[PDB]
């Protein structure tokens, strides 16, 4: 039989997609209460539509919509079926413009979602074609600690996206190399793992090597080869 | 100013999170509304300007602003609550939402202000982490920001409220 979670999530979607503020808030409360990492729960939300109703709530003006929605999308996006039906329903281009939409929670939790989505080509190329690479690059530029968490999510998204040559060319044309250099200078470790994770496979390309040598990023990696969290010296050695 | 003395005394007394000219024009639009606000003023302006079509919540937010229970809601508490809605702290928001969503005013959140507004929340066809008392209510609300308005809507919805304050606070 379909799970108990399927039954309640069906009722909550039912008074999500055409309800109001209170309906959405408590329905997403029960969404957040349910075990997101459970694969059966992910399949249940996909079969009730679920996720796509949460993109409809992203369209809806209320904001706790977006907060709970993208947190749950991150935690249930551990598996490929969820994300391929995300892009099939078309919520992912919308989430790309959430990566510029004005509230920070939107951009950060969505970039966590695409960060755990973008293993294969389709999410990466969708984010690049609809611009989310450059907007996450601006969030990494930090022209405006809020920038630190939004840049950590954008950096982990770019680490997931660091296998497509078109995505790498988009980062290079946007000029992400000096701003990732300054974020590598910054000592926030939570940024320091995925920034170098992105820069590794981006700097497989020769013009990227020339850029990091022009900006002396090798010295920054030498400075960062001894941090508290261990994974930084692995990524800098790569 | 013959009417701005009210706003000057109000920044002297109440520490509004809005500044000088902001509260000047806020009380100016209050006086535009009164032509001081009664029931019907709330039931119209929080429905048209704000939204939140639940009329029980209309009456409830009316009484929550009307904590002094004078009926004709004073400009002091009206502008105080509006400054709370514009720029409020997390503690101020949880205090306001707690005492408002307590509909009868028993000091807690009992069955008639959990289940009735749960079915108000359910378009007809939580306490696992809270328990209702204010300390553990506050604990689970600061855990999940969804839980802050998990009994009634309130609003401070940005596209609603930042547009409304854009026409209110005209520089």
């Amino acid at each position: 039989d379909l799970p108990s979670e399927y039954w309640q999530i069906q009722k909550l979607v039912k008074y999500l997609k055409g309800g109001n503020q209170t309906a959405t808030v408590i329905a997403l409360c029960s969404m957040k209460d349910f075990n997101l990492a459970q694969e059966t729960c992910q399949l249940a939300i996909r079969d009730v539509g679920g996720l796509e109703v949460l993109i409809n709530l992203l369209e809806t003006d209320e904001v706790k919509c977006q907060i709970g929605s993208l947190k749950i999308l991150k935690e249930i996006s551990h598996n490929p079926q969820i994300r391929r039906n995300i892009v099939d329903l078309g919520g992912l281009p919308i989430m790309v413009n959430i990566l510029d939409s004005p509230h920070k929670s939107l951009k950060c939790l969505a970039a966590e979602t695409i960060a755990n989505v973008a293993k294969f080509r389709r999410a990466r190329q969708a984010v690049r074609r609809h611009g989310g690479i450059t907007k996450l690059v601006a969030l990494l530029d930090c022209g405006q600690t809020r920038d630190v968490e939004v840049a950590r999510c954008g950096a982990l998204a770019l680490w997931s996206c660091s296998k497509s040559y078109a995505n790498k060319e988009a980062i290079r044309k946007a000029g992400g190399i000096p701003l990732l250099a300054r974020l590598l200078k910054t000592s926030h470790q939570d940024m320091l793992i995925p920034v170098v994770g992105t820069l590794q496979e981006c700097a497989s390309e020769e013009n990227y090597r020339a850029a990091i040598k022009a900006e002396r990023i090798i010295e920054n990696l030498v400075k960062n080869l001894n941090s508290e969290n261990e994974q930084l010296q692995e990524h800098c050695a790569m | 100013i013959k009417d701005g003395l009210n706003a000057c005394c109000y920044i002297c007394i109440f520490s509004f999170t809005v500044n000088k000219f902001e509260v000047k024009c806020l009380i100016s639009l209050f006086y535009n509304l009164v032509g001081g606000l009664d029931r019907n003023a709330f039931r119209n302006i929080l429905h048209v300007t704000f939204g939140m079509t639940d009329d029980m919540i209309m009456d409830r937010v009316f009484r929550g602003f009307d904590k002094d229970n004078d009926g004709c809601v004073s400009v002091s508490e009206w502008v105080y609550g509006l400054s709370v809605f514009l720029r409020g702290t997390l503690e101020e928001k949880m205090k306001y939402c707690f005492e408002v969503f307590d509909l009868n005013g028993d000091g807690f959140i009992s069955k008639e202000e959990m289940v009735h507004m749960l079915k108000n929340s359910l378009l007809k066809q939580t306490l696992k982490k809270m328990d209702l008392s204010f300390p553990d209510y506050e604990a689970a609300v600061r855990e999940e920001a969804l839980l802050l308005e998990a009994f009634g809507p309130c609003l401070p919805d940005p596209k609603s409220q930042k547009e409304f304050e854009a026409q209110v606070f005209k520089d």
